[PDB]
């Protein structure tokens, strides 16, 4: 049972998402994003939209950042509880994903409000997002927000200080830094080995050089810091669901370039050239200047990029999908050197890997 | 016409690299038979390699057969590591397919290609 | 311009091109083209014959130290006689900044592998062997990645069509499942979306 | 012809072969292979099914979307067969029991239901109508099966003239009762035989050999009214046909002679089951029935299909029969049977 | 709907029908357009 | 701007020592886990008893597809196509005519359930509010091609969901 | 153009007209750009088309119930850049990007114009002119522009043979190719012959020529008589438009004689009073007096 | 030197994998795409 | 008859048995599978129906098709579906498993798994709901219910 | 205007720390307590 | 208004049926054609015409940006109405 090699076949998921973009337009190329990362939505359509809005040479409008930021950090509270909930019942701690899930749910109650779908939304777009908060929303998510703690607390209460928690995690899949850099790992594989690296303050994108929140840092490069640093993700995470609650601005939700968003539909039946920029936007679509951009993002499970390739036309010429998760699961066979099964189990718990973003 | 070689300087190496991949598939095809039990006989295989060998046999190129070389050398990886499954080994053997029209009259018959 | 237009960064965009010229004095024997996008990228266009001398500089160049592979990425680009472009995005954690370096080849000609300098490119230019049909000389483990077993063809190459060439179904003949030439119940509808009407005047490029 | 009805594409799953077949008895080990083979091509299947419709789950990957339209049918009820066949352009036969049960007899299976298909097809205009008769059947035979497999050959010759009918002798197959059969008898004891098994001889045809004859018996114009004899390439003993199954297994082969007068009583032993029954005393006769030489009648070579002998085949039926310490020995590794 | 009833009309079903699926009330899908392509009438009288 | 994570020393006085001792020997965070395990017992539970309470929905859920009328029997589809245009998967599949009063109508409006995303860009798409992704999402089937929904099909959508489509439109419209 | 409207008030709406069977006519798309006008003037030669009214009350039309009923009439709709004027038969049934644009020639006259055949899915839209500098300009005919629902009525799908009571029924290819090649064995010499049609290409005409070569026949005729007395068909500069159609650019007189080159040949007639128009073309006419 | 010297025709016909009734039997044709006549640009 | 009554209650019996007491397999491909994760969730709570995972296909009753099937794991799809015994079920969820879906015109994509295995009830979405997947479970405990087994060898 | 907004004085202040209250007896408490189970025992 | 085939089978709006020597009806067999009763040009055809003293009309079919783009219909054929090309409401200026 101790591990001689490990040969992930992959591969398995591999759909052929990034040649299907190439003859969809960018609109149409939005909801491939949602099923990449499938607990991570609207941080892969909060990338793909900064892509996009990149090479249009627009920016998106105040309050719709702030609302990308607020449920990109919904967002990353859906990806840490299926992280760590999910490690926890592969190590054999089954109780407390049946303890969190409710909180998920609450969650997924809070996309399908402002979007209309429990978990693939399509709602985070290039030129902002597609429609405003409704009414009654943010005083939920307030809601959900002032009681997170505790769930956090006892989640926290039944592993971090528990004894077999830590004998299958403490010196179980150390990391080196060097090893990491060169392994291309990123985010809390990073931070677990104690880089410190994160791309909401190192390379800041729509408002997080606007909320304050802290890092946290590993120290030992294992599976237990890394596990430390998800709760303390998720813990931060409220965080900066405070910060955005409080700061919410009024104003709009899209670009009011309406060659690039859609105009509404309350004066796309009254206005003429809203009609044809409507129709001209859901049958060609915009056209992105040519060019090429590497857009990435503090995705929940790391440096999630897009290389966008554009030719001038309404669709996109390369789609490149940069996944933390391929980078990881490479580095699966040096850090499960020396364990057993149920070691290699937690180090595949604590590369938390979904398959649809390394297969695309 | 100055192009960089990727492991032949010409066709002798180049022959010889296919002459050592039919080497090693025809030492492998038995294996292959007795461990995915395919129902198959041993010449049958071998008569398959030997197609499979043979469909390539027009390349002039020492690029293109050295191309050929690896990805046979990678197929054989796969067959030997337990990663092909009977279904992959089988694809080899188009058995469900029904036997294409040859001759012009029964492509006139049954449709519009050429 | 100011509510709907992205602002611009020219501090960025002078470092980067001061970087630039940095890099394409230092290493001119490989470096043949330096170009800094219009929202502050940098790419180095260097030859194929310069991927380990030039990578192993940004890996390890006090100025530099671009220590993370962030990307691996093969783009195919046709009507070129060398249609694929390969392209290494950098990432140093000291100096918070990125950088792409593109190099190109075409079906025949090895790229050689940058597993020496990076060893998170051991998948990546597996995945281009995979996709493209990018033969890497000197890579460890080179196979197949994410098609299936036995599939042949390279599926990101603009030359394979959409749907492949077989599918597969269960045969309860054979109690296997078997590959058969694709027949869609219904065709991919190919829509011609490109207007007619030039929408960049700043990207026009000169006639014949 | 119609329009909705003419060959379109190249033949694959969801191509339009212009065929539309009502398959009676298509739940059965013919009847699997046979919707395997048509669906496909691209054809319009119709089952009907008797059984649960659970029992037809694995005919349904077998074509493309709409393909195969399941629906009820009774043997003793015209009115759904009627509503089976009124727009198919050919019909399939598949109806048949190895054993009689407490409410079919052979005749109901072999002789009042085909004569209802082939008089319900012929009067709701079904051009092509396959009958599937058996290779030894006679009046005077010792088995009911083949006397009441006889008649019904008979009485769908007459109410339909242009059927072609067909005579497989002995079809073998994963999920046959011939060389499964023969492989189940290291249960029961030393496989006993009428006469050691040495004064029947049999030529088995394999079903993949079947289901192609049928098919191209379908696509024939000249097949209309004939009556073809579907044979395996090799003629056996029974002797060393049942030595030859368990060679390709590796089970102790050891046989030993059953008179007559006693092997029907070990058949009446096992008939007594409300189950599907283990033996009968029918499955005797016509296990130690010769099978007959025809060579009037047209065969698989008239329709242009090869058949395949039984050394390619007995390994892929007769894998499953094995021990672990003998499963993975190959074809080659067994000295064929004698052939006569 | 006891305190706002929905908004009527000629043609919203006084009849709701639950789920018919595995019922002889099923849906089957078929082509909803006419024939494309006409096909040619031979004359029905000899041509002597 | 950044804490770390796990590192604390432990304190090394004979009190704290005795104490993690106990803790060692007596197993202290175990009977913590006990404990709250123990404590979730003694809770309501959050299962609502489907089929007869429902997880809560909102009036922008995106079920079911339903062709809409005008409130005249009129319908609403004009066969323009943006709906297929703007379709992710392909599964919108229109074809069209002047019918017999010479008004712009579909003969063919297909859509396919099964390359169906779910995600409305048809219905945002939908200049006239014809095409709309209705409530329901119960209408699992036991065959593939009862998923494959004709003009006809999605008109009787339409027909019976129309009391709850109008009233959702009704809700959310001012928010599209 | 800008993205939003300024436009706080009510619209005009201008009445529809009728000018024929072939152009759907919603004017109130129009926004007056005179390309119907200059195109009925000076290519259709038609002088029918106008602009009635003074200011926003402005109307292109034709002032009364008159219909534009020219062997052009349609090309219109080509170079009307909005919607006021659209293909009639092809109206509402189709939309520009999923129609796939094959390119192809005309085979409704002699004059070979170069179109795009549209299509969608497998069928027919409709068929749009190509550029060609040389034949059709830009434009085609009405004929070769609304023709093709005639390629899907009346069609020939299956190989009829005569049935024992004398009708035509439908059987399989190999008894028609059996019942055709049974009687094509039983001719020799001058007992076969063949008549060629007005659609038929070059690859059918040479294969049914060697098949009646193979069969030593050489009676193989045409409908359209072409006399052979003198040269004949041997030269090729006996039959054809030898100068060009583009030649009529350069030419300076023209005798039309025994023809009506206008539904003969239409964009003949086109490239003719362009150079009318332009070239100050001297045409003169041996026939009847047609317009 | 490291490189050599091939005198042969480009052809990759064995190595892209597409079958051989989708490379003899089909006819590319390469064009400029002709002008919607619907439209001026 | 009193034999009709007879295997009319056992069938009742066993159809009860069998789908009041569904173990589905610890096998998700996509998305989906994070839905199916909320049908076992403490809020629609799949447990109370008797439905409960096992990880093996021996001891397995339904097989829920819960992602998208590409071809590199149809092979391993056919396989897992044939080691469960029968009487077996699958429950095809979301719009891959179903026809495709959102890859149908893909390469490396199974156009629905109803080409691979034979499948009892579509559940449609992208995602469907985990309330809309728990509508396609009790919909094939319906399907269970109505099974005419030991009545259809009482009359054959 | 009407849009989904936070209140005028904000939303309140939300717990986002690590709270384990630190709860049990002493060490030298409970084996106190262990010994003296074990004294009673004995006698 | 639906009608029906001699062949028993209803007839769509469209006016699809199938033909009696058609082999697709087997897939109604034992089951139904699910057609809509309710035609969309037999319930336009019972809407009144709307009388109205002007020249120019607008129609947005109701509900504002709950029906279609507001579209100006031309009243001035005393011979023939004035149809939306949307909701298909027709109008005459009374004079
Ligand atoms: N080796 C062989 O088996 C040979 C067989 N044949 C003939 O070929 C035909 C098919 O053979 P085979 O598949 O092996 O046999 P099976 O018994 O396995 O198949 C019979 C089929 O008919 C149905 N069926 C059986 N009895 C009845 C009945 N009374 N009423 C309605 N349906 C019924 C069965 O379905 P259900 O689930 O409803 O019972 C099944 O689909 C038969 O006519 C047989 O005589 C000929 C030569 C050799
Ligand atoms: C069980 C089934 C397993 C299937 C096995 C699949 C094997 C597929 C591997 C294919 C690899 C090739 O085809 S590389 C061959 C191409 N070579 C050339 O074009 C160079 C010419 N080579 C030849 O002619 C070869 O026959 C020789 C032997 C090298 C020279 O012979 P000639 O001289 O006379
Ligand atoms: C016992 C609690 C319910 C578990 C149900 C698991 C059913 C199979 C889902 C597949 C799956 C597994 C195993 C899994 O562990 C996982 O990781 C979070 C997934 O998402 C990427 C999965 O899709
Ligand atoms: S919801 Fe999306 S995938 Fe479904 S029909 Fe509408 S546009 Fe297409
Ligand atoms: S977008 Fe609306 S009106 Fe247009 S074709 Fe689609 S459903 Fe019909
Ligand atoms: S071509 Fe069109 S826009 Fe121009 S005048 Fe004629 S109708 Fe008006
Ligand atoms: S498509 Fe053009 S002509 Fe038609 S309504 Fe729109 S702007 Fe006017
Ligand atoms: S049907 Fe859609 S949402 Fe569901 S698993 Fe598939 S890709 Fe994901
Ligand atoms: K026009
Ligand atoms: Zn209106």
């Amino acid at each position: 049972e101790m591990v001689r090699k490990c040969d992930p076949h992959i591969g398995l998921l591999h759909r052929g998402t990034e040649k299907l973009i190439e003859y969809k337009t960018y609109l149409q190329a939005l909801p491939y994003f949602d099923r990449l990362d499938y607990v991570s939505m609207m941080c892969n359509e909060q990338a793909y939209s900064l892509a996009v809005e990149k090479l249009l040479n627009i920016q998106p409008p105040p309050r719709a950042q702030w609302i990308r930021v607020l449920f990109g950090e919904i967002t990353r509270l859906l990806n840490h509880i299926m992280a760590v909930t999910t490690h926890a019942l592969d190590i054999g701690a089954m109780t407390p994903f049946f303890w969190m899930f409710e909180e998920r749910e609450k969650m997924f109650e809070f996309y399908e409000r402002v979007s209309g779908a429990r978990m693939h939304a399509a709602y985070v777009r290039p030129g902002g997002v597609h429609q405003d908060l409704p009414l009654g929303l943010m005083d939920d998510i307030y809601e959900f927000s002032k009681n997170f703690s505790l769930r956090i607390d006892e989640l926290e209460e039944m592993l971090t200080n528990n004894r077999i928690w830590r004998n299958r995690t403490v010196d179980i899949g150390v990391v080196t830094a060097e090893d990491a850099l060169n392994y291309g790992f990123s985010g809390v594989m990073l931070r677990g080995s104690g880089i410190q690296w994160d791309l909401r303050k190192t390379q800041p994108y729509d408002v997080y050089d606007q909320v304050e929140f802290d890092v946290p840092i590993g120290s030992r490069g294992d599976c237990y810091d890394r596990y430390l640093c998800r709760v303390e993700e998720m813990r931060q995470s409220i965080r900066i669901i405070s910060q955005c609650l409080n700061k919410m601005p009024p104003g709009e939700i899209k670009v009011d370039d309406a060659k690039v968003s859609p105009p509404k539909r309350a004066e796309m039946k009254t206005s003429m050239e809203s009609l044809i920029h409507h129709f001209k936007l859901y049958t060609e679509g915009y056209q992105v200047p040519p060019g090429a951009t590497y857009t990435a993002i503090e995705a929940p499970k790391g440096e999630f990029g897009v290389y966008l390739v554009s030719d001038g036309s309404s669709r996109p010429y390369r789609c490149k999908i940069k996944a933390p998760g391929f980078a990881h699961l490479a580095g699966l066979d040096k850090m499960s050197k020396g364990h057993m099964l149920a070691d290699v189990v937690a180090i595949i718990g604590t590369q938390d890997i979904v398959f649809g973003e390394v297969d695309r | 016409t100055s192009v960089k070689p990727i492991f032949s300087r010409d066709m002798n190496e180049a022959k010889r690299r296919v002459r050592e991949l039919y080497r090693a598939w025809y030492r492998e095809v038995p294996n292959t038979v007795h461990l995915f039990q395919l129902d198959i006989s041993v010449k049958q295989g071998r008569d398959k390699v030997r197609e499979m060998f043979k469909k390539n046999a027009h390349v002039t190129d020492p690029r293109v057969v050295d191309l050929l070389v690896i990805k046979g050398k990678m197929e054989l990886e796969e067959t030997i590591n337990v990663w092909k499954q009977r279904t992959h080994v089988m694809r080899f053997f188009h058995e469900t397919e029904a036997p294409r029209p040859k001759d012009f009259l029964s492509k006139f018959y049954v449709g519009h290609d050429p | 311009t100011r509510p709907t237009v992205r602002p611009r960064n020219d501090v960025a965009h002078k470092q980067l091109s001061a970087f630039g010229e940095y890099v394409a004095e230092i290493l001119p024997k490989y470096v043949q083209q330096v170009q800094v996008s219009c929202f502050s990228e940098l790419e180095i266009c260097i030859h194929p014959d310069g991927v380990i001398p030039v990578l192993t500089f940004l890996r390890d160049h006090s100025n530099a130290q671009f220590k993370s592979l962030a990307d691996l990425t093969a783009v195919d680009i046709p009507t070129r006689q060398n249609r694929f472009e390969i392209v290494y995005n950098l990432l140093s954690l000291r100096f918070n900044s990125r950088i792409r370096v593109k190099t190109y080849t075409d079906e025949l000609t090895p790229v050689e592998s940058s597993v020496s300098v990076y060893k998170a490119a051991n998948w990546y230019e597996r995945e281009i062997w995979d996709m493209f049909g990018v033969f890497f000389a000197n890579h460890p483990d080179l196979r197949r990645i994410l098609t299936d077993y036995g599939f042949e063809g390279h599926p990101f190459r603009k030359d394979f069509p959409l749907s492949g060439y077989v599918e597969l179904r269960y045969d309860d003949e054979v109690k296997r499942v078997v590959a058969e030439p694709v027949e869609l119940a219904q065709e991919f509808r190919k829509f011609d979306l490109n207007s007619p009407w030039e929408a960049f005047p700043a990207y026009r490029q000169p006639p014949e | 012809l119609h329009h909705a009805v003419i060959p379109h594409g190249k033949g694959g799953r969801s191509s339009v072969s212009g065929i539309v077949a009502t398959v009676f008895g298509a739940t059965g080990f013919l009847g699997r292979y046979l919707v395997n083979h048509l669906g496909r091509m691209g054809s319009q299947v119709i089952v009907p099914y008797r059984c649960e419709p659970y029992d037809t789950m694995h005919l349904r990957p077998m074509g493309d979307l709409g393909q195969i339209i399941f629906m009820d049918w009774n043997g003793r009820d015209k009115d759904s067969i009627r509503r089976a066949v009124e727009h198919s352009n050919v019909v399939i036969n598949l109806v048949g029991r190895e054993w009689e049960t407490k409410n079919f007899d052979f005749e109901d299976v072999f002789v009042k239901i085909p004569q209802a298909i082939a008089q319900v097809s012929k009067e709701a205009g079904v051009e092509k109508f396959i009958h599937i008769s058996h290779l030894n059947a006679d009046i005077k035979s010792s088995s009911k099966y083949l006397r009441n497999k006889a008649v019904g050959e008979k009485e769908v010759r007459e109410t339909f003239p242009e059927a072609t009918i067909i005579k497989p002798a002995d079809i073998f197959g994963r999920e046959d009762r011939f060389l499964n059969y023969f492989a189940n008898i290291r249960w029961f004891g030393g496989v006993p035989l009428i006469s050691l098994g040495k004064k029947t001889v049999k030529q088995p045809v394999y079903i993949v050999d079947v289901t192609k004859g049928i098919i191209n018996a379908i696509k024939d114009p000249d097949a209309r009214g004939k009556t073809f004899a579907f044979v395996g390439p090799n003629r056996y003993l029974l002797f060393d046909l049942v030595q030859y199954v368990f060679a390709v297994a590796h089970r102790p082969f050891l046989p030993y002679p059953m008179p007559h007068f006693a092997y029907r009583w070990i058949g009446r032993l096992f008939e007594i089951s409300p189950f599907e029954p283990w033996t009968t005393r029918d499955k005797v006769e016509r296990i130690h029935t010769t099978d007959r030489t025809l060579p009037h009648l047209p065969g698989l070579e008239d329709l242009g299909v090869q058949a395949t002998p039984l050394e390619l085949k007995a390994i892929e039926v007769l894998r499953r029969h094995r021990t672990y310490r003998w499963l993975s020995s190959e074809i080659e590794d067994v000295q064929p049977a004698k052939t006569v | 709907p006891t305190v706002k009833p929905p908004t009527a009309r000629k043609f919203i079903w006084t009849n709701h029908k639950f789920n018919l699926s595995g019922t002889p009330q099923q849906y089957v899908p078929y082509s909803t357009t006419r024939k494309k392509i006409q096909e040619w009438v031979p004359p029905s009288t000899p041509y002597k | 701007t950044y804490k770390y994570v796990n590192l604390r020393e432990p304190s090394m006085d004979m009190k704290s020592v005795t104490d993690r001792a106990a803790q060692t020997l007596l197993w202290t965070e175990l009977i913590r886990g006990l404990g709250m395990t123990l404590s979730y017992l003694f809770r309501e539970p959050a299962t609502i008893n489907y089929p007869f309470e429902k997880g809560p929905l909102s009036p922008r859920f995106r079920g079911e597809h339903a062709l809409r009328r005008y409130p005249s029997g009129e319908e609403r589809c004009i066969a323009c196509k943006l709906c297929e245009a703007v379709c992710p998967a392909q599964a919108i599949t229109i074809e069209a005519e002047p019918r017999a009063d010479g008004s712009r109508r579909t003969t063919r409006y297909d859509i396919d359930m099964t390359k169906c995303i779910y995600c409305g860009f048809c219905q945002e798409a939908c200049p006239v509010d014809a095409i709309v992704e209705g409530p329901n999402f119960e209408f699992s089937t036991e065959t593939h091609e009862e998923l494959l929904y004709n003009k006809e099909k999605l008109l009787n959508n339409g027909d019976k969901w129309e009391a709850e489509i109008a009233a959702n439109i009704q809700a959310d419209y001012l928010y599209r | 153009g800008s993205d939003r409207s300024r436009f706080l008030e009510g619209k005009r709406a201008v009445e529809d007209k009728n000018i024929g069977p072939l152009v759907k006519t919603i004017m109130t798309r129009c926004i007056q750009c005179t390309r119907c006008i200059r195109f009925a003037s000076e290519i259709a030669g038609v002088d029918d088309l106008g602009t009635t009214g003074r200011g926003n009350d402005m109307q292109v039309g034709t002032y009364i119930e008159k219909m534009f009923m020219s062997e052009l009439s349609g090309n219109i709709i080509d170079i009307c850049p909005v919607g006021a004027l659209t293909s009639k038969p092809y109206a509402f049934t189709a939309r520009p990007w999923e129609t796939r644009k094959t390119e192809s020639i005309d085979v409704m006259d002699a004059v070979g114009s170069n179109i795009v055949v549209s299509t969608r899915t497998g069928e027919v839209m409709r068929i749009l002119p190509r550029m060609h500098e040389d034949i059709n300009e830009e434009w085609i005919s009405d004929k070769t522009r609304f023709a093709y629902d005639g390629l899907k009525r009346q069609r020939l799908t299956e190989p009829m043979v005569r049935n024992e009571k004398g009708l035509l029924t439908h059987t399989t290819w190999e008894d028609a190719l059996s019942r055709v090649a049974g009687m094509l064995q039983s001719c020799q010499g001058n007992d076969v012959a063949a008549i060629a049609g007005g659609l038929v290409d070059a690859e059918a005409l040479i294969a049914l020529k060697d098949l009646l070569n193979r069969v030593d026949s050489d009676t193989l005729c045409t409908e359209e008589v072409f006399p052979t007395a003198g040269a004949g068909t041997d030269l090729r500069s006996n039959y054809l438009l030898n100068t060009t159609i583009a030649g009529v650019e350069e030419a300076d007189v023209v005798l039309l004689v025994g023809t009506n080159p206008r539904f003969e040949a239409p964009l003949f007639n086109a490239r003719i009073r362009k150079s009318w128009l332009h070239n100050d073309l001297k045409v003169a006419l041996i026939g009847s007096p047609v317009d | 030197t490291q490189l050599i010297t091939v005198d042969e025709k480009l052809d990759i016909t064995t190595l892209t994998g597409v079958p051989e009734e989708h490379i003899k039997t089909r006819k590319a044709r390469i064009f400029v795409p002709a002008r919607n006549n619907m439209q001026s640009g | 008859s009193r034999g009709e009554y007879v295997v009319a209650k056992l069938d009742d019996l066993i159809n009860w048995a069998r789908r009041s007491s569904l173990w589905p397999m610890t096998f998700g491909l996509a998305c989906c599978a994070v839905e199916m994760m909320h049908m076992a969730a403490p809020r629609y709570d799949m447990d109370r129906f008797g439905v409960v995972f096992r990880a093996s296909p021996r001891q397995s009753d339904v097989m829920i098709v819960a992602g998208t099937l590409t071809n590199k794991m149809a092979p391993a799809l056919r396989k897992v579906y044939d080691q469960m015994p029968e009487p077996r079920y699958v429950v095809s969820m979301g719009s891959c498993a179903n026809g495709g879906g959102y890859y149908h015109y893909s390469y490396s994509v199974v156009r629905g798994c109803d080409r691979i295995v034979p499948v009892d009830i579509y559940v449609p979405g992208c995602p469907p709901t985990a309330e809309a997947l728990l509508y396609g479970i009790l919909q094939l405990q319906k399907k269970i219910k109505r099974e005419k087994r030991l009545r259809i060898w009482y009359r054959r | 205007v009407k849009q989904d907004m936070p209140p005028v004085g904000g939303y309140g202040p939300i717990d986002y720390k690590r709270n384990l209250p630190r709860r049990g007896l002493s060490g030298y408490s409970m084996f106190a307590v262990g010994i003296g189970a074990l004294l009673f025992g004995y006698w | 208004g639906v009608r029906t085939s001699p062949t028993g089978e209803k007839v769509t709006h469209t006016g699809q049926v199938y033909d009696d020597e058609d082999y697709r009806r087997v897939r109604f067999v034992g089951r139904q054609k699910e057609v809509n009763e309710n035609f969309a040009i037999d319930l336009i055809a019972e809407q009144p015409v709307s009388q109205v003293g002007s020249r120019v009309i607008s129609c947005d079919g109701g509900g504002g940006a709950l029906g279609h783009p507001r579209v100006y219909i031309n009243l001035d054929k005393e011979t023939k109405t004035g149809t939306c090309g949307y909701c298909g409401l027709q109008f005459r200026q009374q004079h």
